[PDB]
């Protein structure tokens, strides 16, 4: 499908969320940040502290 | 936790059943049906369209 460009240093945690036929993605906890990746390559941004 | 939206209601075997796309619920009461004595529980974990 595609090659990602996320940053993973140590053992991360992945989690799947399924709402409907248009809301599906992963959540990544590398240890010091939060990142969200779709199921087709696209990446979104997270705002906050 | 699996996230579900109710779509169909079916009466069966002196009971009423509510069917989502991943779980099935059973509705009952603990006496005269009021707003304070109504219960919903999980009965099965099949799948359907």
């Amino acid at each position: 499908k595609r090659r990602l460009n996320i940053d993973v240093e140590s053992n991360p945690k992945f989690h799947l969320i399924n709402r409907d036929e248009h809301e599906q993605y992963y959540i990544v906890f590398n240890g010091s940040n939060i990142q969200v990746v779709d199921l087709s390559g696209n990446q979104y941004s997270v705002s906050g502290a | 936790p699996r996230i579900s939206i109710l779509k169909y209601a079916v009466p069966f075997s002196e009971q009423l059943l509510l069917w989502s796309d991943e779980v099935q619920f059973v509705m009952t009461s603990s006496g005269v049906l009021t707003s304070k004595s109504i219960q919903l529980d999980v009965g099965s974990e099949f799948a359907l369209g």
